[PDB]
């Protein structure tokens, strides 16, 4: 009940984009790798 | 290289209670890092910083 | 009891943009390392070029 959540951190949404950005990620070539469009 | 040098000598920020001046520091640099890391991935240019080639060769 | 209630989820915050900044850094280094390493070569194998043919102009004067 008054079991509550910890904040759920919006940071690790974006510093996790960052790290995909850092690792080389592109949205068009691995979508077409998955043999889907954008 | 880290410790920056004294350009601008701001006289009186020498010793005023650290316990009371370390948080707004790491939260401010924390601040210029989102800033900083935001708008160094929104440039197309950065693949090629991490990656570079050059051939000025005709 | 004083407690220094400093959040731990902006000390794991600054050391996720450490991650990162470092990361690229590596990235960056061995991917430079290996242009330069092909630029002196590449600027080598062309004084090779330079030599002998100021050489060769040398004895044509």
């Amino acid at each position: 009940m008054q079991s509550g959540s910890r904040p759920h951190l919006a940071w690790q949404r974006e510093h996790m984009w960052l790290a995909l950005q850092g690792l080389g990620f592109e949205s068009g070539a691995e979508a077409a790798n998955a043999g889907k469009t954008l | 290289d880290v410790i920056q040098y004294p350009d601008t000598i701001s006289s009186n920020v020498i010793l005023e209670s650290l316990s009371h001046s370390t948080e707004k520091n790491v939260v401010t640099c924390i601040r210029e890092n989102e800033e900083l890391l935001k708008e160094l991935f929104s440039s197309p240019h950065f693949q090629a910083t991490l990656s570079p080639e050059c051939n000025p060769w005709p | 009891t004083p407690v220094n209630l400093v959040p731990e989820d902006m000390v794991e915050m600054i050391e996720s943009q450490t991650l990162l900044l470092t990361y690229l850094t590596i990235k960056m280094q061995k991917n430079l390392f290996r242009l330069e390493e092909k630029a002196e070569r590449n600027l080598l194998l062309v004084n090779d070029q330079k030599d002998q043919l100021q050489e060769t102009i040398h004895m044509m004067k």
